[PDB]
Order: structure tokens, then C-alpha cells, then sequence
């Protein structure tokens, strides 16, 4: 994969290091099977007894040397994990602040909390633990396999037949079975998705029943259906796979091909001990390296997902309140058009309202105002200047936004009015607070303007909503977008939030995302958006006269 | 465990006796085989190889029993892992509907999707692949113990106190490795969760202009932190190491022993060779064991989700407009009492309302009467006839509801409405049709009520899919009629379907509503306002919006807000 080795670039000497130690060790794990081996070459022999207390002292010298290095290399892989982790993290932090603001907003991928604190640790386990784990998997059977081939070629050749003999069976099932195969993951997604239905749909199923309670079982009975019928047929072969690779069958292997040998005079007797000793189980070693890859594998993947995060675009900047937008078409996706070839323009202290059902890219049009993404054609100009070489400094306090789903920052109540200003005084937060109308709130919490708040706080969201809207009080923005959805977000709310509303946009320019069509009458131009793309513009008087789409959309309200 | 046993079929009792008996005999013909090696290797290195045949006889004689009696393990194994999924499947599907739905806190939910889903496999191989090698190898070395005990009893006593040291030393180390993966994640959420309060708070802090100051902070707290990460250490350093170091500093002192024997003269050298071979055969399964660690904790884990599941807390059990009645019914969810003091006796026919704010608890009451949960306390009853000594299928045909979310099973609008009374015929379902209004949702829609209104299917905004509800609601011949409250005012044909299920209901049935808005709260008979479950006012319509309580500022707030229009005031 190109994405994983990029990633992981810094690391390329560290973790081959950690292989060539990783196979020394376990090279060193498999010497004292050798040592009984010569133990019993000297007992064969009549040795004296200091070659025996010798070769039984080297047999403790490596198994301490085999777990001093064991813990004296990861224990330095450790560090290495860490000064690696730690300037991932922090270019994760870095790249967080120059990504473009939509990328937050979620597009049905994978979370922000998954996609950095699940996938960190991944890695830290593919650092620390899949790589040094596979590579003893991969070097003690390959190893052992050299061995048991110079010891005796002949025995040790004997071992391929349960090999064969599991790897034939494979095959043979395998292609057997490939159409159940290919539907099986298939299928597990689809009994997940009919499991989550049935549990979130579960009141509809538990007070009226029938076809919606009967479905989920029909179909869970074709799920176990279909795992019945596709492994059923296959008893005889699973079981003889699983005899041939026991160690009991590998032991009465070995004797049978080496007992004649043996006996016959055919071989030295005391060359079959490393047969017994080790190729016993080698048989269960081989089937360890599936494992150890799959650990690689999963920790690649997260590898991956981190890599595309720090590899996605950033918000490039380039080069009396007034608005312009001319001919923009943006698109979430190639091929997929939201908005096309729209034209609009607002006058200095106007309000405007994007209006349709069948939304047609209205709050990717409002969001596209504070630019959460760049247009792929045409430009839209605050005061004359492109937005596109607006910086935050600038761009920021030109559009002031607030949109739904206003997030909290962690800190005193006054500060989180003041993050736009911190340097407003006490009397200029209380008065924003007045005018977004969430001074009464704050006066009832216990201490007051003193009182922190964060993700763990008692506020409701319109009350949160009300202090994003005095925050946007206090930074006054000329230029807004917003969206009508904050209004009847939470309808007990709905009189301040209105009131709040109302105050920030008197005097200040506008553009809403407009949903309730009883909620704009005095709006300077009302549009409406359909396939798209524009399809009428107006008042709400005129268009009301013209009697277009507007006109059926009230109608029908 | 006891719960692996528990989720057996009643039916496999002689299955599952004949799997231990065909185990325990598997673990004879092979722990015997291995001690038979002591005879074989002893005459194989000895002056006599010509005395192997004998021994390699009655190896081969039990190798071929162990093969037979192995395949009769195995294909009973499948036989068992077939029917356990299968019966532990069907009892979680029966039981789920039974369950209360106070039991799906959300990683309770999704604790029951993945045993649902992501287990079918795997309890199809659980018998197979982790349950026969974990006995096979956990049996063994005390096996081979035992049968080095009644011949040769020096030496057996020796294994068989070693094998307490041996599995002291893998669950010692099993013990630490899970630990430290513990602490590793621990540590590494500890660190990025600054990261994560970043992302969060981008939008707020981009827009203020200080997201660079922001970002300077958490690096340099990230920086400030990242220093401590190594003294932790001393956990992970005896992980697996400890368990080989045990391994074989046990192997070299048994065979240490062997050889202080033979220099005393109390052994043979072939005699002291094949003691050495089997006290390395006695060894490898416990190798066997510590590779086989992983399956089996997952497999702890899926059986942890699955009894959970199973012992979840389930509802006991046993045509004109019935009584309603709560007597001092109270009910709490979490770690608050979402229903406080309720109590009424609703006479029957009438229709009813109930508002208050949002997360009040004004929803549970209507799963109360519902019978989605039951009462911790009091008593909920229809007629007298207490819901939870109601019988089960009668229990299902007292009640209808239409929900804040309005729920639809992917199906078309004739399909999904149909649901509550399938045998109705078309001319109730067309008049259900008129009286929700849907059907002007049926000029819009392409192919009338034939077209598919799944999640996937129509982009149904919330009023129109509430609408259909109501048709649903209104079809089935329910002696009791429940509406909830998520009426957007997008929808207005919504408000009006609504007030006709207030007014223009032909059936009889008792009628209770759940109301935020002007048109919900209108033609009530009376209004239960919630308040934090607990139910502040009840009274009448124009006794409560006259005598300036509660729900007249409510009402009062709620209609000057409709009233706004945007550009003025
Ligand atoms: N989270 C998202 N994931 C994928 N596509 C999206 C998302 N949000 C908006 N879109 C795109 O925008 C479209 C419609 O415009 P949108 O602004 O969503 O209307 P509304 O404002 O009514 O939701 C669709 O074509 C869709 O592809
Ligand atoms: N399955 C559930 N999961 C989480 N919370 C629940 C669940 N069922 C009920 N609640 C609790 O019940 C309260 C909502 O009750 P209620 O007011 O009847 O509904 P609504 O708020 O939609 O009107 C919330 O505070 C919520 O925490």
C-alpha cells in the first residue's frame, strides 16, 4: 500500500530493528530444544559429568539472555512508539486547523472520535505489538522447518503430508463454496442492518405487531438458513482438516517414519529427537501465522484511515456589508451537482431567505457564504473581495455564522461569550447577553457569570443556541448566514431564540436558510431553490402575486 | 462457564453427555499415547530397537481410536454448534419483543445488535474451534500426570504438583498481558482526548478567530504530557516473556533432574531420554493453550453480550371504549424518576391532552398505557384488567399509538398503513386514507400508495411520514387511540390530519394526545401538563388556558411564536 508506507516513513529503520531482534529472540527460545538434543547426544556418548553441567548451564545462560533481551527491546520499542506517536499526534492537531470546516460536519463517514482515538491505538498495537508478534510467527516455524530439514530430510519430509494433505482440503472446500463465500459478509451486513431496524423500530413491532414482528424472524431464519446449508455439507472434510494438523497425528507420523528408519539401522537413532521435540507441533505454529497477519492487517488499516485524514484538502486562501454571488456551482462529490449556476446579490443591511422543500443545495448554498467548502465554479464577494482570499482573521469577522448545532467551548460562561472578543469587559458580555436574551439563564445558574460550562453541562440546546448568539453579538460580524432551523429547534426556546434572532439581524446583512414559508414576509428578497439550481426570485408579496412555486408551496402550508 | 452450558438445547442433554464422555476418552487415548512413548523411545536409543514394534503396536492401536473417537467429538461438535445458534437465536428473538424498553439504554442496543449479527459464525464454531482444543489441552497434562504417577510414582508426582506451577505461570501471565493492553489504551485516550475536544469545538473557535491560539495550547499540553509515558513498564515486561522464561526454566529442571537420576543410578539413559520427551509432550499443551488465549476471549466476550441479553428484564403476562386508569403510578428511567405522582381515571370515549417540555416525561406516559414498559409502581389497568396480568395476545390488539418517530418497515404507503389490521378491506382503507389526508401526499408521489416509503425508498419530511402514522393509527380497530407530538410546522396538511383524528374519528375509541403546538392542543377534553415527570396541572382546556397557569403562558408563548415573521417584527 502506498498510504500505510507513507505514514509510517520515520519508521523504517526503527521497525526493522525490532524484527532482527524479534527473530533473535525467538531463535534464542528455540535453542534449548537443541541443547536436550546434545544433552542426550552426550548421555548416548557417556559424557563426563562436567560437559553435562556445561551444556546444562549454557541452556540457562540463553534462557536468561532470551528474556533480559525480551524485555530490553520492547522496552526500547516502547520509547520508539512513543516519540513516533507523539509527532503523529501532534500533526493531527495540525492538520486539524487547516482542514476545511464541512469535513467536520459529518458526511456519513467514519467519526472524529473513531478516526483518531480508536486508530492511534491500532497503530500503537501494529508498532508494539502485530509486528514483533508476527515476525516471531513468521521466523519460529520457517526456522523450525530448517531444522528439522538438516536434522533429517528424510522424517522431516514426511511432515508435508498433513500439510498436503489440510492445504488440498482448503482448496477444496474453498472453491466449493465460493457464491456462499462471497455472500457471507453480505449477508452478516444485512442482518445487522434488519437487527438495527428491528431494535430501533422495536415500539411499532412490540404494540402492533404482525408482518413488522414477523419479518425480522423470517429473516433471521434465512440467515441461520443459509449458515446451515452452507457449512453443513462440509462436516467430513472441516473434521479431517482438524485431525491432520493435531500434534497426536504429527507424533504417530513421525514414529511411523522413523521407527522403521531407526530400527533398520537406517539413522542414527538420536537424530529423531528434534522430531519429537519440535516438529510435534509444528503442525499448530502454522496455523499461528494467520494471526499474526491478520493483526498487520488490521493495524494497516487503521494506518490508512489516519493517512486520508492528513491527506485531505486544505482551506487554501488566495491572493459596507454587501454580498455578491455569481454563476456558482459547488458539488459534494464529482458528478453530483447540489447547486448550479446561481446568481444573487444583497444590498448593505438586507435580509434574504432561501426557501423549498426539497432543500436543492439551500444550506449548502447558505454554508457555501462562510465557504465550509470551496465552489467549484463561479465566486462569491464580500464588499467586493473574493471570500476565497479572506483570511480567518478577516474572513471571520466579515461573516459571523450560526448555524444548527451550535458547539460549546469548555471554559467560563463569560469567556464562551468572548471568544470572538475576549477582551470585551463584564458590562459589554452582559449586555450581548441581554440582547440574545440568555441573561436569565445565566442568572439562575448557581455562579452566575463565573460558571463554567463544556460538553458536560447542564444547558438545554436552545439555551446553548441563545449563547452562540450572543457569542455572535460580540464579535459583530457585518455579514451573517444562519438558518431557520435554530428558530423551532426547540419550540419551549422558540420566543427568545426569535427575539435573539431578531436583534442580531436589525442591523446587520443576512442571508437565512429558510424552511417555514409563514415565517418570511418582511424579508427584502425572498428565493427559492428547486432541481439544484434557481427557479424563481422575489418578494414575498410579488411572488405571491406571480403565483409560482412559492404560491403552491403556501398553498399547501 | 455456566451460561455455555445454559445455552444448550433441552433436547441435546444425550448430545452434550455423549461430547464429554467421547472427550474425556479422546484425552485417555492420547495422554496414553503419549506415556506409551516412554516404552517405545526406551528400547528406540536402548540396545534393543527391535522392541519398538511392540509398543509402536499399541501406539498405532490408540492413535486410530484417538482419530475415530476424535471425528465423533467433532461431528457432534458441528451437530451442537448448529443447534445451540439456532436455539440461542430463537430464544433471543422471542424474548426481545418481551423485553421492557427500559432495557435499551443505547450500549445496551448495541451490545444486542452485534450478539444478533456478528455472531453467527462463531457460535457455529464454538464447540469446534475453541471449547475441544481448550479441554483437550487443559486435560492432557494432568492425564499424562496421572498415568506417570501409577507407573514410575517419583516422577508423576513431580508433573502433576508442576502443573499447578505451569498454569499458575500462563494465567499470571495472560493476567499481566491483559492488564497492560488495558493501561496501553487507557494511556493513549488519556493523551488525544485534547485532540478530540479540538475537533469539537472547531466551528465555535474557527469562527472566533482563535484557532490558532487554541491549537498552540494543546500542543503544548500534549508536548508537557508526552514525557510520562515510560515508567509503566513493569507489567508488560513479564507478558509473555513470563510465561515462555516458565516454560523453560520448568523444562530445563525436570530435565536436570532426569540426568542427576541417571548419574545416581535410579534411571537408564534411554529410560532418562523418553522421560524427557514426555516431560516435553507434557509442556506443549500448555503452549497450546497460551496460543489459543485470544479466541477465547472474544468468545467470553460475544457470551457476555449474549447473557446479557438473555437475562435482560422481560414483562410478565397474564370491544367498546375502555377506562384507562393509573393508580399512583410511578416510573424511572436512568437515574430520575421520569414519571412522578401520576394517577387519573380517564372515562372512556373522550379525547385528551398532554404537553409540557421536551424530555419532561410526557412520551412515557403513552408507553405506559402502551404497555412498552411496565410500572415500577402502581398499577396501569384497561377495564380494571391490570396490563401486566393481561394476557399476551390480547394485550397487543388494546392499544394504538402514533409515535414522535414516526417508525416505517420499508414498505409502501398502502403497506405501511396496513399494518395494525391486515384483513381490513379497501374501502376502510380508503376511508382511513381520506380522514390522514396522506392522500394528498398520493398527488405528489409518483406511484400513489404503491410507492415504496422506506428510508431509501421516499425523502418522507417528518410531518408526512407522521401522517401516514395516523392512517396506520387510525386503520386497526384498537379499543384505545395514542397520538404523540412532531408536527414541524412544514407541514400544515399535518396539523390538519391531526385535528381530524381529534374530531373526525368514526370508531369509538378512547383518545389521548401528546401536544407541543396550537393545533394538538386544541380540542382536548383536558391536559396533563409534565413537568420533570411529574404532572404540575390537570384540568380541563379553558379551566387551565383561563385561570393564567402553565399551559396558558405555554399556550401564549407557543402561538406569538408562530406568529413571527422574519425581516420585522
Ligand atoms: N452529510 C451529507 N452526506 C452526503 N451528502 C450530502 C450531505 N449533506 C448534503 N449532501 C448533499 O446535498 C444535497 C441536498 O442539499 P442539502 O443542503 O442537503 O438540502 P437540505 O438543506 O434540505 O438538507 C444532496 O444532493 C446531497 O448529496
Ligand atoms: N430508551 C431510552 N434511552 C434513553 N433515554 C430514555 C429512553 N426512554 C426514555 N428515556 C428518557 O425519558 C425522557 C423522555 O421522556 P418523554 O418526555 O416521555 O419523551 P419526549 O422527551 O420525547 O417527550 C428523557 O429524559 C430520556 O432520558
Amino acid at each position: 500500500a502506498e498510504a500505510g508506507s507513507r505514514l509510517l516513513a520515520p519508521l523504517k529503520k526503527p521497525l526493522i530493528v525490532s524484527g532482527v531482534l524479534q527473530a533473535l529472540i525467538t531463535l534464542i527460545e528455540l535453542a534449548p530444544f537443541v541443547l536436550l538434543v546434545e544433552l542426550a547426544r552426550l548421555l548416548l556418548g557417556g559424557a563426563e559429568a562436567e560437559r553435562l553441567w556445561t551444556l546444562g548451564l549454557t541452556a540457562v545462560s540463553l534462557i536468561g539472555l532470551g528474556a533480559v533481551l525480551a524485555a530490553a527491546m520492547t522496552l526500547w520499542l516502547h520509547r520508539v512508539d512513543a516519540r513516533f506517536a507523539h509527532e503523529l499526534r501532534g500533526r493531527l492537531l495540525t492538520k486539524l486547523s487547516r482542514l476545511p470546516l464541512g469535513w467536520f460536519t459529518r458526511r456519513g463517514s467514519a467519526s472524529t472520535k473513531q478516526l483518531v482515538q480508536d486508530d492511534t491505538l491500532a497503530l500503537h498495537y501494529l508498532i508494539t505489538h502485530a509486528i514483533p508478534d508476527a515476525v516471531a510467527a513468521v521466523v519460529a516455524p520457517v526456522a523450525v522447518l530448517v531444522y528439522l530439514f538438516v536434522a533429517d530430510w528424510r522424517v522431516a519430509l514426511v511432515l508435508f503430508i498433513p500439510v498436503l494433505v489440510y492445504l488440498v482440503l482448503m482448496s477444496v472446500m474453498t472453491i466449493q463454496s465460493g457464491s456462499k463465500i462471497a455472500q457471507a459478509p453480505r449477508w452478516a451486513e444485512r442482518m445487522g442492518g434488519e437487527a438495527g431496524a428491528f431494535l430501533e423500530g422495536q415500539p411499532v413491532i412490540r404494540i402492533f405487531g404482525g408482518a413488522a414482528a414477523s419479518r425480522f424472524r423470517r429473516r433471521l431464519d434465512d440467515y441461520i438458513d443459509f449458515l446451515v446449508s452452507w457449512q453443513r455439507p462440509f462436516v467430513g472434510k472441516k473434521t479431517l482438516m482438524d485431525l491432520v494438523t493435531r500434534p497426536a497425528t504429527f507424533l504417530w507420523i513421525i514414529l511411523v517414519a522413523g521407527v522403521p528408519l531407526v530400527v533398520t539401522g537406517r539413522m542414527d537413532p538420536v537424530n529423531l529427537l528434534p522430531f519429537l521435540l519440535l516438529g510435534t507441533t509444528f503442525g499448530a505454529r502454522l496455523l499461528g501465522i494467520g494471526y499474526g497477519l491478520s493483526g498487520i492487517q488490521t493495524g494497516m488499516l487503521a494506518a490508512r484511515r489516519i493517512q486520508t485524514v492528513l491527506d485531505e484538502p486544505e482551506l487554501v486562501v488566495r491572493d459596507p456589508g454587501t454580498v455578491e454571488l455569481d454563476r456558482v456551482s459547488f458539488e459534494y462529490r464529482p458528478g453530483v451537482p447540489v447547486i448550479r449556476d446561481v446568481t444573487l446579490t444583497l444590498r448593505p443591511g438586507t435580509v434574504t431567505a432561501l426557501v423549498g422543500p426539497s432543500g436543492s443545495g439551500k444550506s449548502t448554498l447558505a454554508a457555501l457564504v462562510a465557504r465550509f467548502h470551496d465552489v467549484t465554479q463561479g465566486a462569491i464577494r464580500v464588499d467586493g473581495r473574493d471570500i476565497r482570499t479572506l483570511t480567518a482573521d478577516e474572513l471571520y469577522r466579515r461573516v459571523g455564522f450560526v448555524l444548527q448545532d451550535a458547539q460549546l467551548v469548555h471554559g467560563s460562561v463569560a469567556e464562551n461569550i468572548a471568544l470572538a472578543e475576549p477582551d470585551a469587559g463584564l458590562e459589554r458580555i452582559r449586555t450581548a447577553a441581554r440582547d440574545a436574551q440568555i441573561h436569565d439563564r445565566i442568572t439562575r445558574m448557581p455562579d452566575g457569570y463565573d460558571s463554567v460550562l463544556g460538553a458536560g453541562s447542564a444547558l438545554s440546546g436552545g439555551e446553548r443556541q441563545r449563547v452562540t448568539i450572543a457569542r455572535a453579538i460580540l464579535a459583530d460580524t457585518p455579514v451573517l448566514v444562519l438558518d431557520e432551523a435554530t428558530a423551532f429547534a426547540d419550540p419551549e426556546s422558540e420566543y427568545l431564540v426569535q427575539q435573539a434572532i431578531n436583534r442580531l439581524t436589525r442591523d446587520r446583512t443576512v442571508l437565512v436558510i429558510a424552511h417555514r414559508l409563514h415565517t418570511i414576509t418582511h424579508a427584502d428578497q425572498i428565493v427559492v431553490l428547486d432541481d439544484g439550481r434557481i427557479v424563481e426570485v422575489g418578494t414575498h408579496d410579488e411572488l405571491l402575486a406571480a403565483g409560482g412555486r412559492y404560491r403552491g408551496l403556501w398553498d399547501s402550508g | 462457564i455456566r451460561t455455555l452450558l445454559r445455552l444448550v438445547p433441552a433436547e441435546k442433554r444425550g448430545a452434550v453427555a455423549g461430547y464429554a464422555v467421547l472427550t474425556l476418552l479422546s484425552v485417555l487415548l492420547r495422554a496414553v499415547g503419549a506415556v506409551l512413548l516412554i516404552p517405545l523411545l526406551a528400547a528406540l536409543f536402548s540396545d534393543t530397537p527391535s522392541d519398538a514394534w511392540l509398543w509402536l503396536g499399541w501406539l498405532t492401536a490408540v492413535t486410530l481410536a484417538g482419530w475415530v473417537t476424535d471425528t465423533n467429538t467433532a461431528r457432534l461438535g458441528f451437530d451442537l454448534g448448529f443447534a445451540v445458534l439456532s436455539r440461542t437465536q430463537h430464544d433471543m428473538a422471542d424474548r426481545l419483543p418481551n423485553v421492557a424498553m427500559s432495557w435499551f439504554t443505547p450500549d445496551n442496543t448495541a451490545t444486542a445488535r452485534q450478539a444478533i449479527a456478528a455472531t453467527g459464525p462463531e457460535l457455529a464454531g464454538l464447540v469446534v474451534n475453541l471449547l475441544t482444543p481448550l479441554i483437550g489441552a487443559a486435560l492432557l497434562p494432568a492425564a499424562i500426570g496421572v498415568a506417570l504417577l501409577f507407573v514410575s510414582v517419583p516422577l508423576g508426582l513431580a508433573a502433576l504438583a508442576g502443573v499447578a506451577v505451569l498454569f499458575g505461570a500462563l494465567a499470571l501471565s495472560g493476567r499481566l498481558s491483559r492488564a497492560a493492553d488495558k493501561v496501553a489504551g487507557e494511556t493513549n485516550s488519556a493523551f488525544t482526548e485534547r485532540i478530540i475536544e479540538f475537533a469539537r469545538t472547531q466551528q465555535a473557535l474557527r469562527a472566533a478567530r482563535r484557532v490558532e491560539p487554541a491549537r498552540s495550547q494543546v500542543g503544548s499540553a500534549l508536548a508537557a504530557q508526552h514525557g510520562a509515558g515510560l515508567r509503566l513498564l513493569t507489567m508488560q515486561i513479564p507478558g509473555q516473556v513470563l510465561f515462555s522464561l516458565a516454560g523453560q526454566v520448568a523444562l530445563i529442571g525436570f530435565a536436570g533432574m532426569a540426568v542427576w537420576l541417571t548419574v545416581r543410578g535410579q534411571l537408564g539413559v534411554p529410560e532418562a531420554i523418553a522421560l524427557i520427551v514426555v516431560l516435553v509432550r507434557y509442556l506443549e499443551p500448555f503452549a497450546a493453550i497460551a496460543d489459543l488465549a485470544p479466541a477465547l476471549e472474544t468468545t467470553r466476550a460475544t457470551l457476555n453480550r449474549i447473557q446479557a441479553v438473555l437475562d435482560a428484564p422481560t414483562l410478565p403476562a397474564g370491544g367498546a371504549a375502555p377506562s384507562i386508569e393509573f393508580d399512583d403510578v410511578r416510573f424511572s428511567y436512568g437515574d430520575e424518576v421520569v414519571l412522578d405522582g401520576v394517577s387519573f381515571t380517564l372515562r372512556p370515549g373522550n379525547t385528551t391532552a398532554i404537553v409540557g417540555p421536551s424530555g419532561s416525561g410526557k412520551t412515557t406516559i403513552l408507553s405506559l398505557i402502551a404497555g412498552l414498559q411496565q410500572p415500577a409502581s402502581g398499577r396501569v389497568l384497561l377495564d380494571g384488567v391490570d396490563v401486566t396480568t393481561l394476557d399476551p395476545e390480547a394485550r397487543r390488539a388494546a392499544v394504538s399509538v402514533v409515535f414522535q418517530h414516526p417508525y416505517l418497515f420499508d414498505g409502501t404507503l398502502r403497506d405501511n398503513v396496513l399494518v395494525g389490521d391486515p384483513e381490513a378491506d379497501p374501502d376502510d382503507v380508503t376511508a382511513a386514507m381520506r380522514l390522514a389526508r396522506v392522500d394528498e401526499l398520493l398527488d405528489r408521489l409518483p406511484d400513489g400508495d404503491a410507492t415504496v416509503v422506506g428510508e431509501g425508498g421516499t425523502a418522507l419530511s417528518g410531518g408526512e411520514r407522521q401522517r401516514v402514522s395516523i392512517a396506520r393509527a387510525l386503520l386497526k380497530p384498537a379499543p384505545v387511540l395514542l397520538v404523540d407530538e412532531a408536527t414541524s410546522a412544514l407541514d400544515n396538511a399535518n396539523e390538519a390530519a391531526v385535528v381530524d383524528a381529534l374530531t373526525a374519528d368514526p370508531r369509538p375509541r378512547t383518545r389521548v394526545i401528546v401536544a407541543h403546538r396550537l393545533a394538538s392542543i386544541r380540542h382536548a377534553d383536558r391536559v396533563l401538563f409534565v413537568e420533570a415527570g411529574r404532572v404540575v396541572e390537570d384540568g380541563a382546556i379553558d379551566e387551565l388556558l383561563a385561570a393564567g397557569g402553565r399551559f396558558a403562558q405555554f399556550w401564549a408563548q407557543q402561538q406569538a411564536a408562530s406568529e413571527w415573521a422574519i425581516g420585522s417584527t
